[PDB]
Order: C-alpha cells, then sequence, then structure tokens
C-alpha cells in the first residue's frame, strides 16, 4: 500500500548541485504525524541520516551538512525533495527516502523505505576498460582443474558486466567487486574449469562497459616463454 | 553526536541458533518523557533497510516473535531465538532521541560452516598489459572459511605493501565460503627489475602459509 521512489542524476562532478526527488503513494504528506527522512549509505558502509521534513513543513537537518542541505515538499504532487550544494567525492552514496511511523512524534520508526538511488560524485571522464587475459603461470601444473583470470582495469563509471564463453561458462566463477584506483575502477574474475577443457577448448572473457558502449572479448591463451 | 556501538560486528551463526547483538550508546536515550527511542533495523543484500524493533523491546507489526529486544539507558541487546535464512544480513541499532539521528555501524549475521583452506592462484602480468607500460600481478584466493584471511606480497623474498589492491566477495549462497582477489600494481620497469613473485596467504586452516609464486625470467 505505502510506496516510496527516489530519483535524480546518478553522476555529478564535484561542486555541482544534486537535486533528488522522493515520489510516494499509500499515505499523504498533509496529515498529522507524517514525516519523510533522507538517509544515505556509502557502499559497504553504514547509514547516515540527512534531513527530515514534517507534515507541517517543519524541518530538521544533520548539523554536519546543514549549510549544504535543503529539504522541501510538494504535498499536492506526493513529492519530497532534497538539494545538496557543493557536492564532493564523499557525497557518493545511495540516497534513500523513508516515511516514519505516522503517529505523532517523529524522528523514529522508519518502516517504509524507497529503493534508493545511486549518486556517484567524480571528476573522472568516461573511460573504457583495459581488459587483460590471465593465463596460468608459464609452468606445467598437472591438476584436474585449472584456474584462469581476467583483469578489467581503468574504467569509469560503473558498472561493467563480465561473462565467460558468452555466459555459457557460469560455475567455478568468482567475479570480484570493483575497487577504485585513483578515480578509476578495476575488477577481476576467475574461472576454474577442467584441464581437459582448457586449452583444448576456447575460454574467452567478455566485458561490456555500457556507459562507453564498449564490448571486449579476450581469449585466455597459454603464455609463451617470453 | 550520539555514538552507537554494536558488538560484535560480525556474528557467524548456524541455522536454528540463538543470536544476540548488543548496542551501547554514548549517552542515555531517555527523553523528557520516560520512553526511550532505541530501534533495530535490518538490511539484506541489494535491499533497503527494514524496521524490526522499536522502543527497546517492541516488535514492529509483522516481525516474528523470534525477534526479541531488551535494555535501557546505555546497553541494549537484540535477540533472535532461532535464526532462519531470511534473518541473514546486517542489523543496525538506531536512536531518534537527539538530532542528528544516528545508526550503529551494523552487525553482519553470517552463515557458519566447516573451515576451508583457500585455493590460491597467482597470475603474472599479461604481455598485453606490459606493452602498455603497466604490470599487475594478481592473486586469487578462492573458497575459504572463515572470512578472516591475510595476504602478503613478496618480491625477491622482500615484503611489498604499496600498490596492493584487495577485493572480497560476499559470502557465497551455495557453499558459504568467501573469496578474495589481491592485485599488486607496479610500473613495467619496476616489474622487470626483479625476478621472484610470491602471493602468500595466512588463514587458520594451517599453521603453514599457502603460497603461490613465479619467477619472471625462467619459466
Amino acid at each position: 500500500q505505502v510506496t516510496l521512489k527516489e530519483s535524480g542524476p546518478g553522476i555529478l562532478q564535484p561542486s555541482q548541485t544534486l537535486s533528488l526527488t522522493c515520489s510516494f503513494s499509500g499515505f499523504s504528506l498533509s496529515t498529522s504525524g507524517m514525516g519523510v527522512s533522507w538517509i544515505r549509505q556509502p557502499s559497504g558502509k553504514g547509514l547516515e541520516w540527512l534531513a527530515h521534513i514534517y507534515w507541517d513543513d517543519d524541518k530538521r537537518y544533520n548539523p554536519s551538512l546543514k549549510s549544504r542541505l535543503t529539504i522541501s515538499k510538494d504535498t499536492s504532487r506526493n513529492q519530497v525533495f532534497l538539494k545538496i550544494t557543493s557536492v564532493d567525492t564523499t557525497d557518493t552514496a545511495t540516497y534513500y527516502c523513508t516515511r516514519s511511523s505516522g503517529s505523532i512524534v517523529i524522528a523514529t520508526g522508519f518502516a517504509y523505505w524507497g529503493q534508493g538511488t545511486l549518486v556517484t560524485v567524480s571528476a573522472a571522464k568516461t573511460t573504457a576498460p583495459s581488459v587483460y587475459p590471465l593465463a596460468p603461470v608459464c609452468g606445467d601444473t598437472t591438476g584436474s582443474s585449472v584456474t584462469l583470470g581476467c583483469l578489467v582495469k581503468g574504467y569509469f563509471p560503473e558498472p561493467v558486466t563480465l561473462t565467460w564463453n558468452s555466459g555459457s561458462l557460469s560455475s567455478g566463477v568468482h567475479t570480484f567487486p570493483a575497487v577504485l584506483q585513483s578515480d578509476l575502477y578495476t575488477l577481476s574474475s576467475s574461472v576454474t574449469v577442467t584441464s581437459s577443457t582448457w586449452p583444448s577448448q576456447s575460454i574467452t572473457c567478455n566485458v561490456a562497459h555500457p556507459a562507453s558502449s564498449t564490448k571486449v572479448d579476450k581469449k585466455i591463451e597459454p603464455r609463451g616463454p617470453t | 553526536d550520539v555514538m552507537m556501538t554494536q558488538t560484535p560486528l560480525s556474528l557467524p551463526v548456524s541455522l536454528g541458533d540463538q543470536a544476540s547483538i548488543s548496542c551501547r550508546s554514548s549517552q542515555s536515550l531517555v527523553h523528557s518523557n520516560g520512553n526511550t527511542y532505541l530501534e533495530w533495523y535490518m538490511q539484506k543484500p541489494g535491499q533497503s533497510p527494514m524496521l524490526l524493533i522499536y522502543k527497546v523491546s517492541n516488535r514492529f507489526s509483522g516481525v516474528p516473535d523470534r525477534f526479541s529486544g531488551s535494555g535501557s539507558g546505555t546497553d541494549f541487546t537484540l535477540k533472535i531465538s532461532s535464526v532462519e535464512a531470511e534473518d541473514l544480513g546486517v542489523f543496525y541499532c538506531f536512536q531518534g532521541s537527539r538530532v542528528p539521528l544516528t545508526f550503529g555501524a551494523g552487525t553482519k549475521l553470517e552463515l557458519k560452516r566447516a573451515d576451508a583452506a583457500p585455493t590460491v592462484s597467482i597470475f603474472p602480468p599479461s604481455s598485453e598489459q606490459l606493452t602498455s607500460g603497466g604490470a599487475s600481478v594478481v592473486c586469487f584466493l578462492n573458497n575459504f572459511y572463515p572470512k578472516d584471511i591475510n595476504v602478503k606480497w613478496k618480491i625477491d623474498g622482500s615484503e611489498r605493501q604499496n600498490g596492493v589492491l584487495n577485493s572480497w566477495t560476499d559470502q557465497d549462497s551455495k557453499d558459504s565460503t568467501y573469496s578474495m582477489s589481491s592485485t599488486l600494481t607496479l610500473t613495467k620497469d619496476e616489474y622487470e627489475r626483479h625476478n621472484s613473485y610470491t602471493c602468500e596467504a595466512t588463514h587458520k586452516t594451517s599453521t603453514s602459509p599457502i603460497v603461490k609464486s613465479f619467477n619472471r625470467n625462467e619459466c
């Protein structure tokens, strides 16, 4: 019955203004006891409360962001807004909107939450991944199964998608979360297959970076002595 | 600000187990009125947080009787009497007494299983990467438990700490293990200045470390 939906640009550069919208249903903002809070979560990390707006247009902000924050409402349109000025790198987070219990006194009871929208703040320019195939050491291991790899280095923004043999090599696969090397992202993936499979058959790493409209295929091929 | 601290930050659990998480705040949460505003939210991967317990001891509507909360003032506890799979994720205590509103950092309830040693794989720089000036040496440490592991890079028997980037998966859905990727990034020139490359894992499954090494020149 009660729903919340957040929206806004997913990428900004430092110093720009982020304007987010919370669109909702199932309750109205012009009834006593109703409140909408904005909360953010950097990836991996914990929640941080930002602002709260009340049924009567009373407001409350995080003092640690106060000068940059403005919480606003369009009660008619079922819309709650936030404005964050002078964005910097650390404003990179998923931004949630949430309504409180709906009783009377409101700083608690966040029962209904929106989906959350990802905002990333970066001065980085769009950059296609460099994709490198990772062949086993130039050696002679006699194991039943073999591990191969694929390194995806120096891209912006996320996401990248990475499959093996066009998604038809699925298990034995560990694809790691991207990490941020100096404005730029990097990730890697491994496959473990049977030694009778490889190099006897073709294993290729497939990488798409939608944001830059690139697809790269990289065949894993036995190393040479040089 | 009120400082919510949670213990422990990770709790390995078997399905069926009792679970207890503590929340200590930096100051009393009793209002001008006698009622305390201490809450417990939970969050599953890819999903938004959910409210569980409010006013210390009161379950939200539709929250199973297995979820129990107790305490006052400064130390609080959340109890789950029989852990189910749907319970796995992160738990946050929360205060709404004083502005700013704050959450604890979270407690990850995770699945227990038998210890496993990681399968370690080391990978020399691809010739394609070298051509471009860079030299990444990559090490996969796959399917281990517990999640606590440590990686050491050594070049010609000397430990190397700088230019190392690590990444860890979430606990696996089918085998309850964890995996880690560790990349050492050098310049091509630095790479070529040395010979021996070693990725070293220390993990409780053995007193002796699992290492994978290669030598640049002779292969």
